[PDB]
């Protein structure tokens, strides 16, 4: 249950 | 530093280098996130939930004839300062493991069979690839190797990490 995801970081 | 004197054993960015990775737990821990020239990354960010121990391992990698292999990891993460309101146990590192095996289809490697190479952290060295991603680069080596091949593993214990690429090679004589 990823708090942030790096793609920049987003919820 | 060129392919003329290094033999690649694993390149996560290549066609057959993406298939074979196993996440433990299968879901809720390390999860694939494509990022794009699409790149298959593995990420985990359970900074709110307690007692995390998430594992990710490769498939069997032959060492060919190498007595020593080199592991180059490109990644990025979030400092716990960057994330207000996280658990007091927020981590900013992760652990790199390996397990030598003559068998190419191990289906029950435990935490205690894996040997820790080092703790990986976002440090001073990095790389830069419409936009540009700035990613920490770390390289580690292990040896002497003796078995036909080996497995690599990565452990998360409560950090917010994105494994963008993993490269494994050795140096010609
Ligand atoms: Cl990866």
């Amino acid at each position: 249950x990823p708090y942030l995801v790096y793609r920049e970081w987003s919820p | 530093g060129s392919h003329m004197n290094e033999v690649t054993l694993l390149d996560s960015r290549s066609v057959q280098g993406e298939l074979g990775w196993i996440a433990s737990p299968l879901e809720g821990g390390w999860e694939e996130v494509s990022i794009m020239t699409p790149i298959r990354t593995y990420q985990v960010c359970n900074v709110m939930e307690p007692s995390q121990n998430n594992w990710l391992r490769t498939d069997w990698i032959t060492r060919e004839g190498a007595q020593r292999v080199y592991i180059e990891i490109k990644f990025t993460l979030r400092d716990c300062n960057s994330l207000p309101g996280v658990m007091g146990t927020c981590k900013e590192t992760f652990n790199l493991y390996y397990y030598e095996s003559d068998n190419d289809k191990e289906r029950f490697i435990r935490e205690n069979q894996f040997v820790k190479i080092d703790t990986i952290a976002a440090d001073e060295s990095f790389t830069q690839v419409d936009r540009i991603m700035k990613l920490n680069t770390e390289i580690r080596d292990v040896g002497p190797l003796s078995k036909k091949g080996f497995y690599l593993a990565f452990q998360d214990v409560g950090a917010c990490i994105a494994l963008v690429s993993v490269r494994v090679f050795y140096k010609k004589a």
